[PDB]
DNA sequence: TGGAGAATCCCGGTGCCGAGGCCGCTCAATTGGTCGTAGACAGCTCTAGCACCGCTTAAACGCACGTACGCGCTGTCCCCCGCGTTTTAACCGCCAAGGGGATTACTCCCTAGTCTCCAGGCACGTGCCAGATATATACATCC
DNA sequence: GGATGTATATATCTGCACGTGCCTGGAGACTAGGGAGTAATCCCCTTGGCGGTTAAAACGCGGGGGACAGCGCGTACGTGCGTTTAAGCGGTGCTAGAGCTGTCTACGACCAATTGAGCGGCCTCGGCACCGGGATTCTCCA
């Protein structure tokens, strides 16, 4: 049948909360990072748990970052994030 | 080029999840990619400068775990 | 021949929790936790000694820094430790 | 000479005073190390440790296990006050964040 | 008589006290304020005159960065009005 | 015995305060938070004060002391020396 | 002897040469302490001394200013992204903030 | 006794702004500048010669310690005044 | 939309105190030579990183319904802003005690440095126990 | 009250902890010299007090505006399902280059003599704070 809007992403958030997997493909984020890369330096090699320190420090920012933006939303008495609501926590955080 | 759409709207939304994100607006992914392409952008850069500096060509995660601790965003697992 | 406190968190874990073990990542995360911790307290005695025109580290500023870096309880303990250490040191 | 007894074996501790004093000596803090700047230096990181190893081992003892992930870790740290205060600015790799949700959120 | 309509004069202040560098705490109610935080931590103790105008810079400079924050908060509540959500908001988001 | 200087950092002090962080309204709920804000951050600043104060075995409290304090929690402040 | 030739002037700067390199080697940074290590620290001080002074002082002219007072310093650093970038968790005593007031503050 | 960037910091303002002076609340404010921007530099370049397992500290410290830490057109300017300062003091 | 009261901006006069320049000196920068070692460079090696192939399969992607929910509008009523008057304590000037911070002398014990030596710690190797996986049953949620 | 997610229990299999040989770094023992403890002194400077005065805080009161609750509505994500696609795992191969070792030489620490630039002290003049009066916004109400 057809489950109400909000119980499959109540059971997410309690599915990805117990786990510590890593939520980005690999190889999407690599493609990111060597591409980011070539702008300071030319021909330049990874190895792989600098791709993978990147990944789990970008996934921890990310989802802090996330944390913050659900207080902001909050706050103004939503259960819906926006882009408003990143850009104060970034704002607050002083990264802007 | 465009490695940026790699990352995808449900991995956005996983890493939504798991910061306990209930709804999630459709301006949010792109929002989200370009805090993520500048924080990589610094990472990488102080990481680079590191490496660099060693008169390598190789990016270890050393120089990733120095650039992160630059920061103030220390990553204990990685050699530090 | 890299250095490493494995065998010392090993020994400290099978002091207080003898049946448990340890992984590698855990210990990896360990090991960053003790050179971090570390660098923090030698770096703040490093400033204490900086400020009062000393050129030595003593239990003093090993323990200002201590009182400096660590929280409450956290810090009222490593100090009482510590300072036990260092008079058994002595008395041995 | 004497028997040679190390100086964490004298001073009762598990942590080495000597690596500690050579960290101390070579890493360019000051000019001079005193005697008992290691012993107390290398008591602080032990008991750290321990407190650490104790929640962590509470920790998987509590997922029923008897080997600490760094899950384990993770909770251990964020679980008290004073090493999340300590441990506010680290990123514990593979460690995942803990279970909260607000209460708004909920049906 | 003559009657200014309600915030006329808060936005003269504000941009009269932007204008200024003077510091809006008066210095011996924030000295006692002092004296009586550092009693409980050593007693008999003595201040430098430079100490504790150095803690009103501190202060003053720390609660206006907090307001500023607070407003930004309470704005994006569509509000005008700061109240202490808005100062809990922007100190968790900080992470104090 | 210094008892209830809190009562110091008056209500239109705080709206001063607020004036310069750009507050055109403020409620009357504010100057108790920003009094327990105030008493919290002069607490952490004045804790490392004094444990400077007492690595160096004097009795005065000085202004560098206050600086170091600052600059532990990336507050630094200029004009005081350093 | 020959002419005693300070390094600053061979150096073709204005900060102490002699003085970095004394407060690098007791400041307990490195063991050795290489010879173009503080013309090169000496050089960079001078050029962020001189980019904050410039602003400083069209901060203090464009307020019909003589001498340079800390509200300058303080809109010098704040006006320019990359000082405001370098001095962000930095109080300037009597410093003040710059004027910002919220466009939803503003009556219509 | 106590010193201080006080005459220099005067002989770059008189170099820039021939007609303006300073205050003495500025000057130490300027001093504290230049202090702390020495203390990062001087930090960083020590950091970065103990990672590299150097017990000298160089120009190339100092020019990657001013390329990590100041922002990007500062940075560039920056490493050119010290490569050009480097190359006059070799030179002559 | 015009106009009155309040506020802000602007120009001339006055004094004051802090910046700016001059001088003595002293201590810290410079110059010249010596010496030991840190690092630059050359060679080699073997390790891990990159590039490509195949498959199979989980995850990304497109699309449709629909329901909750973000957002705009309206009323109301309470809370906070503006202003006047009284009170109160901040602030400035001054005047003394006296703790205590800063400096100097000395003197001693504590730590750097060195040679010798052995035992703790690390790399390598192995074999065995702890989780990961798969399936059926009932407990826990969901509509 | 019926229909699904998920503890719970049992087999099974594979990819951390103990043992050991070498080795190298910590420890014992001794010397040397200088960093800091300790006593004495003295002078800045911190605290306590008194008094006038006046500026700022506190209290009261009127009123208006904005915070908050309620309600409608239109739309945009949530959820589900079928289709596509490229992540991921396993495998092969090859060449860059990270890392180690050896040799030599340039370069920075160190020491002693010299001397001059910077710092303390002092004196004096102009930038600016303040005051008073007039010109120009400026906000609110008829």
């Amino acid at each position: 049948h057809r489950y109400r809007p909000g119980t499959v992403a109540l059971r997410e958030i309690r599915r990805y909360q117990k786990s510590t997997e890593l939520l980005i493909r690999k190889l999407p984020f690599q493609r990111l990072v060597r591409e980011i890369a070539q702008d300071f330096k030319t021909d330049l090699r990874f190895q792989s748990s600098a791709v993978m320190a990147l990944q789990e420090a970008s996934e921890a920012y990310l989802v802090g970052l996330f944390e913050d933006t659900n207080l902001c939303a909050i706050h103004a008495k939503r259960v819906t994030i926006m882009p408003k609501d990143i850009q104060l926590a970034r704002r607050i955080r002083g990264e802007r | 080029r465009d490695n940026i759409q790699g990352i995808t709207k449900p991995a956005i939304r996983r890493l939504a999840r798991r910061g306990g994100v209930k709804r999630i607006s459709g301006l949010i992914y792109e929002e989200t990619r370009g805090v993520l392409k500048v924080f990589l952008e610094n990472v990488i850069r102080d990481a680079v400068t590191y490496t660099e500096h060693a008169k390598r060509k190789t990016v270890t995660a050393m120089d990733v775990v120095y650039a992160l601790k630059r920061q103030g965003r220390t990553l204990y697992g990685f050699g530090g | 021949r890299k250095e490493s406190y494995a065998i010392y968190v090993y020994k400290v874990l099978k002091q207080v929790h003898p049946d448990t073990g340890i992984s590698s990542k855990a210990m990896s995360i360990m090991n960053s936790f003790v050179n971090d911790v570390f660098e923090r307290i030698a770096g703040e005695a490093s400033r204490l000694a900086h400020y009062n025109k000393r050129s030595t580290i003593t239990s003093r500023e090993i323990q200002t820094a201590v009182r400096l870096l660590l929280p409450g309880e956290l810090a009222k303990h490593a100090v009482s430790e510590g300072t036990k250490a260092v008079t058994k040191y002595t008395s041995a | 000479r004497a028997k040679a007894k190390t100086r964490s074996s004298r001073a009762g501790l598990q942590f080495p005073v000597g690596r500690v004093h050579r960290l101390l000596r070579k890493g360019n803090y000051a000019e001079r190390v005193g005697a008992g700047a290691p012993v107390y230096l290398a008591a602080v990181l032990e008991y750290l440790t321990a407190e650490i190893l104790e929640l962590a081992g509470n920790a998987a003892r509590d997922n029923k296990k008897t080997r600490i992930i760094p899950r384990h870790l993770q909770l251990a740290v964020r679980n008290d006050e004073e090493l999340n205060k300590l441990l506010g600015r680290v990123t514990i790799a593979q460690g995942g964040v803990l279970p909260n949700i607000q209460s708004v959120l909920l049906p």
